[PDB]
Formats: structure tokens, C-alpha cells, sequence
């Protein structure tokens, strides 16, 4: 799915998810690096 | 209140077909992907498949892709699972689900589950036999044998006796009929003076049996 | 198809403790991993998605971690209501695949089973089948071994057993094993014996009876 740079696609929920939700994790999506 | 209401399973013979329904209300059904999973006796959770909102994408577990058909009717807010060529392995609890992300939250909703039993056996109430009675503790019980389908309920002394009661999971016998035991431990010194009766109900057959268990 | 391995089918824990359930993917799944909870006679419940993100309503004591192949569901300060079965799932590749499940149970002091054997009832014999039942009551841990012996001959393939869920009041298990014979076979032999092996028994215990006595 097409998400803006601040989001990433989760295919279980089939939705763009905010990167901010993943920033505290040691392992955020690679595309969330810029935002986080 | 959100409700995934399931219907349409039950008894079927091997080789037969069954269509399960999962009717949604309280969410915008039409926005979301819908899923099927099942849980067979003695097995873990098994993914069956999922279907997107406009039905242009449907993915299946590979073993089920030629037996099971997933569909939806958004005008009825209903998800379907069409089962065919069924076998003993398909005896299970089937659950529909919606997993989604909307209004800033990740959501999961589940139907209450639909039981399917695949078998050649006809519905039959159990035969109930006494398990007749360590030191100060004695064990006694009832053997609830040869019924179909699941489930039976067992109480003791009409519900008055609950301490020490263990009612075991049924086992499926090679005959296709189920069997279980219900036991209880009681004081040995009570055996002459106290009456012990197991009450065995089998709703599928509309039968109730009481069995006095004595020395 | 990706295999999700939960190496621990049971885990022993205590209320108040921290528990971590492992799950290992057979190939990399990035962070596309979910965790689910299921109790007996209840629908599953989704706990975690994206390896570390909670579904709405899931208590903060549930956390998830991992990326690539090794994933962990952690429950801090376990509550009684958290005693259930836990499943990981990958959704990196279709078909989505579940792990085999990890069932939590409570630690308690080792307890030997009390063993009881029941001959078939005369009622049942009238119908031409003999069910001999052996009961292992209120033991811990759950692992137990039952062997049937008919006139001291080790029996094979003619028994079935089942085990209760862990007792909500004393944390023990009970087990019943049923030996099934035809009435004819039953009456060809004298001594019917249930031999039980368990950690609480310093050597195997046998309960037996002689048919018609
Ligand atoms: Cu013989």
C-alpha cells in the first residue's frame, strides 16, 4: 500500500500505520528512519 | 455494540457441504478485510483465509484452497465460508474476524464461533455406567459412553456436589462415538450413608440420564 | 510456507511473575508478526501486531519485541486471567501461518497422583463391551505415564486417555485412561493392572484387580 513518508503499511491490518508508534522500538521500519 | 454473529454449521457427513455465515453490525463492514480461522480438537489455531472489501483479493491456506470458498455480501454485511468435500480434519470451531486500523486505533473483532462436526455417526445419547468405589478418600464416578455429537454436561447430586469433581474431556473412539468419564473424590466413611448420583445431559439428543453410583 | 516455531508448548509460571513466550520464524519476516490469546471455549483475541504494537484495549503488561526471525511476547506481572494459550503468527508471506501455541500454567509443589482403578460395570458387560478405567487424581506436574497390563502383558493401542485443565483451586491435573475390550477378550484374562509413572512416585505404582472378585 501507498503510505506517506511518516507512515508505513501493515498488511495484517491492511492500513498505513504512523511511524511514531514504532519509534520507541529498537527495530522500527527502515522507511520510518527519517521520521524517527 | 459490535457484533459478528455466526450461524450455519453443525453436523455434516464426510464428502458433504456446509455454508457458514458471519453477519457484522456496529462497524462499517464494507471498509474492512475479513478473515476466517479455525481450531480443531487437539490442534492449534489454523488460518483459513481472508477476503478484501470488494472481493477482488482472496487468499487461502493452501490445503484448503480447493475445498473452501470465502465470499462476502456487503449489502448484507455478511461474510461466508463455503465448505465442501469435508473430512474428519474439518471438525472444528470456526471463527470469523475483522482485523483493521481505523480512527487511529488497531481493532480486532471476532464471531462467537461456529462448531462443525464431520462424521457418519447419527445423533445418539450416551450410555451411562457407574465407576463404583486411598484411606479416608474414595473415588467414584460415571462413564459416559458412546454418544454423538459433543457436548455432554455432567453434574453430581443435581449440582449439590461440586468439590472434588473432575469431568474429563471426551475422547473420540474409533467407532465415531465419544466417551468421557466424570469422577469425584469423597470421604470413604460417607460411602454407606451418602447417595451419589451423576446427572448426564446431552442436548443434541434431548436426553437426560441419572445414574446412582454405589458400592 | 513459513514455519513459526514456539519451542515451548507449555510454560510454567506464577501470578505476579514476568513471562516471555518465544517464537522463531523459519525465514525472515521483518516485523510482520502478530500474537493472539485464546482460552478454552472462547474466541481468540488479538494482542500484538507489527511485532511490538498492541491492539486497542490490550493491557500495557503485554509487550512484544523482535524483528527478522526471533520474536517474544512478554507479560509483566502476570494475572490469573492471563493464564491461557498464546500463538504467534507471521503475515510477511501468504499464507499467514500460526505457531503451534504456548499454554501457560501455574507452578506448584510436586504432588504424586492418587491412583484408582475401576473394573467394567456389570451393566456394561451385559452389552458386550468392557471398559476398564484408571484414574490419576490431583498430581503435579502434568507429565505422567500410564501403562496397561493384562495378566502382566504390556498392552498397546487399545487405550485412550485425557487430562483435565489445571485445577483453578489447587493447580493439579488429573488423568483418566480407559482400556476397552470386548466382553469375550475381557473374560479370557484375570488380572487387570494400571501402572503409573510420575515424578512424585519414587518408583512406578501399580493398581490392579482380578476379574470377578
Ligand atoms: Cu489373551
Amino acid at each position: 500500500g501507498q503510505c506517506s513518508q511518516n507512515e508505513y503499511f501493515d498488511s495484517l491490518l491492511h492500513a498505513c500505520i504512523p511511524c511514531q508508534l514504532r519509534c520507541s522500538s529498537n527495530t522500527p521500519p527502515l522507511t520510518c528512519q527519517r521520521y524517527c | 455494540q459490535v457484533q459478528l454473529q455466526q450461524s450455519g454449521g453443525g453436523l455434516v457427513q464426510p464428502g458433504g457441504s456446509l455454508k457458514l455465515s458471519c453477519a457484522a453490525s456496529g462497524i462499517d463492514f464494507s471498509r474492512y478485510w475479513m478473515s476466517w480461522v479455525r481450531r480443531a480438537p487437539g490442534k492449534g489455531l489454523e488460518w483459513i483465509g481472508e477476503i478484501n472489501p470488494d472481493s477482488s483479493t482472496i487468499n487461502y491456506a493452501p490445503s484448503l484452497k480447493d475445498k473452501f470458498i470465502i465470499s462476502r455480501d456487503n449489502a448484507k454485511n455478511t461474510l461466508y465460508l463455503q465448505m465442501s468435500k469435508v473430512r474428519s480434519e474439518d471438525t472444528a470451531l470456526y471463527y470469523c474476524a475483522s482485523l483493521y486500523y481505523d480512527y487511529g486505533d488497531a481493532m480486532d473483532y471476532w464471531g462467537q464461533g461456529t462448531s462443525v462436526t464431520v462424521s457418519s455417526a447419527s445423533t445418539k445419547g450416551p450410555s451411562v455406567f457407574p465407576l463404583a468405589p486411598s484411606g479416608g478418600t474414595a473415588a467414584l464416578g460415571c462413564l459416559v459412553k458412546d454418544y454423538f455429537p459433543e457436548p455432554v454436561t455432567v453434574s453430581w447430586n443435581s449440582g449439590a456436589l461440586t468439590s472434588g469433581v473432575h469431568t474429563f474431556p471426551a475422547v473420540l473412539q474409533s467407532s465415531g462415538l465419544y466417551s468421557l468419564s466424570s469422577v469425584v473424590t469423597v470421604p470413604s466413611s460417607s460411602l454407606g450413608t451418602q447417595t451419589y448420583i451423576c446427572n448426564v445431559n446431552h442436548k443434541p439428543s434431548n436426553t437426560k440420564v441419572d445414574k446412582r453410583v454405589e458400592p | 510456507d513459513i514455519v513459526m516455531t514456539q519451542s515451548q508448548r507449555f510454560m510454567t509460571t506464577s501470578v505476579g511473575d514476568r513471562v516471555s513466550v518465544t517464537c522463531k520464524a523459519s525465514q525472515s519476516v521483518d516485523s510482520n508478526v502478530a500474537w493472539y490469546q485464546q482460552k478454552p471455549r472462547q474466541s481468540p483475541k488479538a494482542l500484538i501486531f507489527s511485532a511490538s504494537l498492541r491492539f486497542s484495549g490490550v493491557p500495557a503488561r503485554f509487550t512484544g519485541s523482535g524483528s527478522g526471525t526471533d520474536f517474544t511476547l512478554t507479560i509483566s506481572n502476570l494475572q490469573s486471567e492471563d493464564l491461557a494459550e498464546y500463538f504467534c503468527q507471521q503475515y510477511n508471506n501468504y499464507p499467514l501461518t500460526f505457531g503451534a501455541g504456548t499454554k501457560l500454567e501455574l507452578k506448584r509443589t510436586v504432588a504424586a497422583p492418587s491412583v484408582f482403578i475401576f473394573p467394567p460395570s456389570d451393566e456394561q458387560l451385559k452389552s458386550g463391551t468392557a471398559s476398564v478405567v484408571c484414574l490419576l487424581n490431583n498430581f503435579y506436574p502434568r507429565e505422567a505415564k500410564v501403562q496397561w497390563k493384562v495378566d502382566n502383558a504390556l498392552q498397546s493401542g487399545n487405550s485412550q486417555e485425557s487430562v483435565t485443565e489445571q485445577d483453578s483451586k489447587d493447580s493439579t491435573y488429573s488423568l483418566s485412561s480407559t482400556l476397552t475390550l470386548s466382553k469375550a477378550d475381557y473374560e479370557k484374562h484375570k488380572v487387570y493392572a494400571c501402572e503409573v509413572t510420575h515424578q512424585g512416585l519414587s518408583s512406578p505404582v501399580t493398581k490392579s484387580f482380578n476379574r470377578g472378585e
